[PDB]
């Protein structure tokens, strides 16, 4: 059984679609637990100025209380079957997924129905809410990655949704009342922007009947008229530093545009992203790994973990770095990884594009490995893409990728880009945004 | 007259003429070179800075 046989041998991803919207799509396996979850369209992205931090209200009052189920009851439902009930909002996508037993279908699928429609939102436990959203904004304001990349969505989507973050300003989050929030609901939490999905010991028969049975009563109009569109988010390539010395690291993120959803040269530019690789102080593999970044910060203890990233939304995408170093660093690495930039937009050898391949493909085999990451894999798919991508596609594009490939499209998307630099902490080494900008085109190409 | 102006100053004519040439050159050059010089230094004159102490 070599890898090509069982790649045409995973279980399919059988797509259903009820008379009002919600698709329903489900991924039989023999695992007796499940992961049912319902994959929403709401986000940062589609929220103004006035109610940015609606969504990540609405998702922290979503288990507090319901209609049917008054508050700690619903809790108390979900902890007596053992189920974990989690949520996750992002810039993009809200979603609300039960890990639970395969005989526990029926309960979990009434349980999402009633948390994504009957949720009550009530005044009290919206002032309850407040304080912790604040609280959590503070702990978010430690957390120093996170801080990084708001810095990136801000300076580099400027005036647009996007650059809005998915907590909102410690403003707004003081004076949401009910009203913003039952617009967001009702605004937002459609059919046909609903994904209902599950997976492991789920039966596509029994989700959709289970669909059909609580989920009939979603609607899909948009009240009087307003139907909230998609707004194309421009990125202007900029810089933000906020330098505080006392910050022990130092964090720098520089990400140029790369591609959305669609678009599939995100395919070689992940190959591409696999070939920068990633390091961190604690790998082990010191000045032997292969990726050449990884071996020279190892050398030269030169930073404590860089990690390339390629956020994608549905139209653009931040395509870089992060890596956090100390102070007599951060130059360094802006040599060195523009550097190894440049060298795939000039120079790929077939044999570190076999090596991005590889990895790619453990990558992609691995993180659909257990009934969450692939009940998540479903629910993001079918919002991103509109259909749940097969593993042999990915395949398939993975070896249609080589050498030219890469260095075509790294000299597409990196190639004399102006980069969307942002750092914080110590960060006075950092190249000025005219040494950054010039160190992204070489003068021997 | 004139000709002793020349026997004084013979390349007169030549000097005036790589004059001109000079002239349309630091007038081509001199706007190009000036808007380089903005070009770069634009990022620092529209930094805007900000001040969040706790
Ligand atoms: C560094 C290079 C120069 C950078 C820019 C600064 C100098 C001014 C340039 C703009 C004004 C002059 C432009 C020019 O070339 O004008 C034409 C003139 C010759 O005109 P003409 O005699 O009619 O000959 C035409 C056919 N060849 O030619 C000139 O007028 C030439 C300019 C005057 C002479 C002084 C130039 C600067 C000093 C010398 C720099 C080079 C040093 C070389 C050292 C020796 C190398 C072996």
């Amino acid at each position: 059984a070599t890898y090509a046989q069982a790649l045409q041998s995973v279980p399919e991803t059988q797509v259903s679609q009820l008379d009002n919207g919600l698709r329903v799509a489900s991924e039989q396996s023999s695992q007796p637990t499940c992961t049912v979850g319902v994959w929403i369209d709401a986000g940062s992205r589609y929220e103004n100025e006035k109610n940015n931090g609606a969504g990540y209200f609405v998702e922290h009052l979503a288990f507090k209380g319901t209609k049917n189920r008054p508050g700690s009851a619903l809790e108390k439902e979900v902890e007596s079957m053992g189920a974990h009930l989690n949520a996750y909002s992002t810039r993009e996508h809200t979603a609300y997924y039960i890990k639970a037993l395969s005989k526990d279908l029926p309960k979990a699928v009434e349980l999402l129905a009633d948390i994504v429609q009957n949720c009550s939102l009530e005044d009290s436990q919206i002032e309850k809410e407040r304080d912790v959203i604040l609280q959590e904004l503070q702990e978010n304001d430690s957390s120093m990655r996170d801080v990084v990349f708001d810095y990136l969505h801000a300076t580099a989507f400027q005036g647009t949704p996007l650059a809005q973050s998915v907590e909102g300003p410690s403003e707004n989050v003081r004076k949401l009342s009910r009203a913003d929030l039952t617009e967001y609901v009702s605004q937002h939490y459609k059919a046909p922007r609903m994904v209902l999905a599950a997976a492991g010991g789920v039966e596509h028969r029994q989700l959709l009947d289970l669909a059909q049975k609580h989920f009939s009563s979603l609607s899909g109009t948009y009240v009087e008229d307003a139907v909230p569109a998609f707004t194309p988010c421009r990125f202007t390539g900029s810089e933000i530093r906020h330098r505080d010395d006392a910050l022990p690291l130092a964090h720098v993120a520089i990400a140029v545009e790369g591609p959305g959803w669609a678009n599939p040269d995100n395919v070689p530019l992940q190959v591409a992203n696999a070939i920068i690789g990633h390091y961190d102080s604690t790998y082990g593999g010191g000045t032997h790994m292969s990726s050449t970044l990884a071996s020279v910060a190892a050398t030269r203890k030169l930073c404590q973990s860089f990690q390339t990233f390629n956020i994608c939304y549905a139209e653009t995408g931040l395509l870089g770095a992060h890596f956090v170093c100390d102070n007599m660093s951060i130059d360094d690495m802006m040599f060195f990884l523009q550097g190894q930039w440049m060298r795939l937009c000039t120079s790929a050898t077939e044999s570190e594009v076999v090596r991005g391949k590889n990895i790619l493909r453990n990558a992609l085999v691995s993180h659909l490995d257990g009934t969450t990451p692939v009940c998540e894999d479903i629910g993001r798919s079918l919002l991103t893409y509109g259909r749940r991508i097969p593993l042999a596609e990915w395949e398939s594009r993975i070896a249609e990728v080589d050498a030219s490939v890469v260095r075509e499209v790294c000299s597409k998307y990196f190639y004399d880009q102006c980069p969307a630099v942002a750092g914080l902490g110590p960060i006075e080494q950092l190249p000025d945004y005219n040494r950054i900008r010039s160190g992204m085109f070489w003068l021997r190409f | 007259c004139t000709f002793l102006r020349w026997a004084s100053e013979p390349e007169h004519d030549h000097r005036k003429r790589m004059g001109l040439k000079m002239l349309m050159m630091m007038g081509l050059l001199l706007p190009l070179v000036y808007a380089m010089k903005r070009h770069k230094w634009s990022v620092l004159k529209s930094r805007k800075l900000a001040y969040r102490p706790p």
